[PDB]
């Protein structure tokens, strides 16, 4: 069973464009943010023009339109600024937009040095809490640069991403895992999954685990059973139609889950309910499941209406609700609804560990 | 123990033909090829070249024809070759791993970027260029000297963490020589682009 709510879109600023990342309101309740992509039908709107909407509202019109000069690769909300929009480009710039001004261009543009990224931004981020926060973009480039929501014209913290080899991470879609110990692992181009810090001079990748050839889309980390494990676990996607669950270490861990009709785009396991891993496909097709309930079937799925490539998808943070990102400019809002947390769901940690034996 | 074989052999055929179902799937699939399939806006929208999305997805498609072929190597071990409809199963494969061949793809890449690419690579000196645009008035615009130049860097790049092969070097030092000038053109190329718009 999946609740569909309603939908968010609009002709107006989602004419024939790709639906790029997304992300929930980090500070505020339910009112999420949609980064999209350039239309080359339309030279003369702006090339990534993020939206947001607002599910507690009740409504349909984007709530805040906001575009840069280039397509925006990674959008998503600030830690603490009730009034601020991170950005991610496909120049390499990073932006930032403001509600409260009503000036529909972005207020604060990294600058295009080479201190600064010079490639697509597919993960940019906020870390910590109010003063163990920072910024922290990671261009395909294979730079990392930690930059304070004030000062933005030069990293505050910044080095590259390199392995043992002297060769470039090509990442796309990192991801810090929960507390921010600072050992977020990046989803790479393709293989070659990557752990790194960033504290110390061995800051940076820290080891390869292969399990999958296709190409990396995205990557997750997740949170306690109810105080009840570790729950450093974490999940990937690619486009060998699989997803691998991982540990931190092992190299060729547990099942890799695959889908098959359809090309992988993203994962994002909500913490809430242990595991309940939602992955998308290249067809239409919302096909998530628990690993306690089922072994290797999605439980509660749906299609989509159409074929809509589902880009990326994520979960109604500190609740349950999907948020749905198309190859098309178009987001659905699925619900899971009857599938509660389940209370002292440790059966997948039993269930993990019986099959991480074999 | 040959005695599973029995219904094994029963339901020989319903696993021969509902794999045929899935291989003659993908022979649909690959028929509506990459250009067109949703595959070239996804994979453009991760910045992957036509030619490394287009490889990426023939490989893939190759691994999921071999997986289906791992499952029936699993059926009867090595029955299921000669077998009743094994037989045109073998056929269906051999004529679909001729179908996904990329060195095909990986020859036009080396072959068009060794035809007109091979000045294409350092056209950085004339870093501005005047144009013309046949429009109402017939305007001019400026252009700097970049434009599949970069694309070219991420193919290379791709194919080699990728696949590998013995990728022509001097395109690859080319590629490099373009890597330590490209950033400058990106921010030139937005300034000119920012001064348009003003």
């Amino acid at each position: 069973k999946l609740s569909l709510n309603r939908q968010f879109f609009d002709e107006r600023w989602s004419k024939h464009r790709v639906v790029s990342c997304l992300d929930w309101s980090s500070q505020y309740p339910e009112l999420l943010v949609a980064s999209y992509n350039n239309n080359e039908d339309a030279p003369h709107e702006p090339d990534g023009v993020a939206l947001v909407w607002n599910m507690k509202y009740k409504k349909t019109t984007p709530e805040y339109v906001f575009h840069c000069q280039s397509a925006v690769m990674s959008a998503t909300f600030a830690k603490f600024h009730p009034n601020l929009v991170v950005g991610g480009t496909y120049s390499g710039q990073i932006v930032l937009w403001d509600n409260r001004s009503n000036k529909r261009t972005p207020v604060q543009r990294t600058p295009l040095s080479a201190a600064a990224h010079t490639h697509p931004v597919y993960c940019v981020n906020v870390v910590g809490t109010q003063n163990a926060h920072n910024l922290i973009s990671i261009s395909t480039d294979g730079k990392i640069c930690s930059w304070s929501l004030d000062m933005l014209s030069h990293p505050q913290d910044s080095m590259e991403l390199v392995h043992k080899q002297s060769k470039a991470v090509a990442v796309t879609s990192m991801s810090f895992p929960v507390g921010d110990v600072n050992n977020f692992v990046v989803g790479s181009e393709e293989g070659s999954v990557y752990t790194a810090c960033r504290h110390g001079s061995k800051a940076g990748i820290s080891e390869m685990f292969e399990g999958h050839q296709g190409p990396i889309t995205g990557i997750h980390c997740h949170a306690a059973v109810g105080a009840v494990d570790f729950s450093h676990l974490f999940v990937t996607s690619s486009f060998d139609w699989t997803v691998k669950l991982w540990s931190t270490k092992n190299n060729k861990p547990l099942y890799s889950f695959e889908d098959n009709a359809g090309y992988v785009y993203d994962v994002m396991w909500s913490p809430t309910h242990p595991a309940l891993f939602a992955c998308v496909d290249g067809m239409g097709r919302l096909d998530l499941w628990n690993l306690n309930n089922d072994t290797e079937v999605p439980t509660a799925s749906i299609s989509v209406e159409g074929n809509p490539a589902l880009n990326r998808v994520r979960w109604t943070h500190s609740g349950r609700e999907i948020a749905v990102g198309d190859s098309e400019g178009q987001i659905v809002i699925y619900d899971v609804g009857e599938q509660i947390a389940v209370p002292r769901n440790d059966e997948w940690a039993r269930f993990g560990r019986t099959l991480a034996e074999i | 123990r040959p005695h599973i074989r029995g219904a094994i052999r029963e339901y020989q055929t319903q696993l021969i033909q509902r794999v045929k179902d899935d291989i003659e799937s993908l022979h649909d699939k690959f028929k509506v090829q990459y250009p067109q399939s949703q595959a070239c806006k996804m994979s453009h929208v991760r910045d992957l070249p036509p030619v490394s999305g287009s490889i990426i997805w023939a490989k893939q498609i190759d691994r999921q024809l071999t997986a289906y072929m791992k499952r029936v190597e699993d059926v009867l071990g090595k029955g299921w070759e000669n077998h009743v409809e094994g037989q045109k199963l073998k056929q269906d494969g051999d004529s679909f791993r001729m179908k996904l061949n990329t060195q095909e793809i990986f020859d036009d890449w080396a072959r068009k970027v060794q035809q007109r690419n091979l000045g294409v690579s350092g056209r950085i000196f004339t870093i501005e260029s005047t144009r013309v645009r046949g429009r109402t008035g017939n305007v001019l615009k400026l252009k700097v000297n970049f434009l599949p130049e970069i694309i070219t860097l991420s193919k290379e790049v791709r194919n080699l963490k990728w696949l590998g092969f013995r990728v022509p070097l001097a395109i690859v030092n080319k590629a490099h020589q373009a890597n330590q000038l490209y950033p400058f053109a990106i921010s030139l190329i937005e300034s000119v682009r920012t001064y348009e718009r003003t």
